[PDB]
């Protein structure tokens, strides 16, 4: 039906634009700064793939306004073809190596947490060093096609440069939108979908282990395990707390069931990497969803209102998603407490000199 | 330099990010 060129919807996206770009040099510079200032034996599993993100988010934050002044000028980009080549380059980057930070932080628990092989085959130092290689190798060759498809052209009869995927070299005549679903549905399943299956999956396992809760005995300090249980006072091994019978006592002093407390694990890398995934599929989802049902849309042979509905939304779809590069150090800032704790020593230390 | 442009009819465009 009738589709009109893309305008600016106004002033409140390439504000916010320029907002995440003063928040996300500072911020992520800041994370770099408390994670590489505390070197040696002191570095946590975990901060081999917070450096990785803070890396991601900083390297995009720096193009941000330069897409801040293609929004505003109605889609038209007065930074040449190899900055338009560039800078879209890095937004994928920066969408793969952010999502496999997050499965990586996720993977990290569930060998620490769960440690379904033995301490010698797992080397959670080894596997974190070996990943955060591959996860840097695997976003500069997923985010190649955008590299060499994107350039500066005239798309349509519109009277604008404008930085846009050119499918005219890889794609025949017909196939132009077959290449647009190809590439379109794969960015999608290998920086979202596959990346979010395996971080559910991963606190799913981490989840079945924390739910068998250790009970702490407040007379002489034996610790009931439910892993081992007690099998010479008829307990076997797997049975929960609560299954126990009323019977059972304490084997090392004999004291009832109810003197035994339930032990809360400080488990604070765990609360860290949870609100850096909900964040992220709150920030993500609206994006790649518009998108998809935008796919979904012209093949299935959607209703024409529905196609003006995602249109509407996709600026404020991206603008939020990209609001995600700038929202993990605060994040930091109210739930690490190591991070919190760094930020403060260099703030009575530093000043002062 | 920069000028606003009025509405022109086209073809349905990949999404510009
Ligand atoms: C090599 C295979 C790479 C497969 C992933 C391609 C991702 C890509 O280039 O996606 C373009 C993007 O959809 C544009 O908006
Ligand atoms: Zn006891």
């Amino acid at each position: 039906c009738e589709y009109t060129d893309w305008k600016s919807s106004g002033a409140l996206i390439p504000a916010i634009y320029m907002l995440v770009f003063l928040l996300g040099t500072t911020g992520n510079g800041l994370v770099l700064w408390t994670v590489f200032r505390s070197s040696r034996e002191k570095r946590r599993s975990a901060d081999i793939f917070i450096a990785s993100l803070a890396v991601a988010d900083l390297t995009f934050v720096v193009t941000l306004p330069l897409w801040a002044t293609y929004t505003y000028r109605d889609y038209d980009w007065p930074f040449g073809t190899f900055f338009c080549k560039l800078s879209s380059y890095l937004i994928f980057v920066n969408m793969y190596a952010s999502a496999f930070c997050l499965t990586g932080l996720s993977f990290d628990r569930y060998l620490a947490i769960v440690r379904p092989v033995a301490n010698a085959r797992l080397r959670l130092r080894v596997s974190g060093a070996v990943a955060t290689a591959v996860l840097w190798v695997l976003a500069a060759l997923l985010a190649m096609p955008v590299m060499v498809l994107r350039t500066t052209g005239d798309l349509e009869n519109t009277n604008k440069v404008q930085c846009y995927m050119d499918y005219s070299m890889v794609a025949t005549v017909s196939s132009e939108w077959a290449w647009e679903v190809g590439l379109g549905v794969s960015s999608t399943t290998v920086g979202f979908v596959v990346p979010f299956t395996i971080m559910l999956t991963c606190y799913f396992f981490i989840a079945q282990t924390i739910a068998m809760k250790k009970y702490t005995c407040t007379v002489c300090g034996y610790i009931y395990n439910p892993e081992d249980g007690d099998p010479d006072n008829g307990v076997n091994p797997g049975t929960d707390f609560k299954d126990i019978p009323d019977d059972w006592v304490c084997p090392l002093c004999g004291v009832g069931k109810d003197q035994f407390e339930e032990v809360e694990e400080r488990r604070r890398l765990l609360s860290i990497i949870v609100v850096l995934v909900v964040t992220f599929a709150l920030c993500k989802m609206p994006y790649h969803l518009v998108k998809t049902l935008y796919m979904l849309g012209s093949l299935l042979h959607w209703p024409c209102d529905f196609d003006l509905f995602l249109m509407n939304i996709f600026p404020y779809c991206t603008c939020i998603s990209y609001v995600n590069s700038c929202l993990n150090p605060f994040l930091y800032a109210f739930f690490d407490p190591r991070f919190r704790q760094a930020c403060t020593s260099m703030l009575l230390m530093g000043q002062s000199r | 330099k920069f000028r606003r442009q009025r509405p022109r009819a086209e073809h349905k465009k990949x999404l510009p990010f």
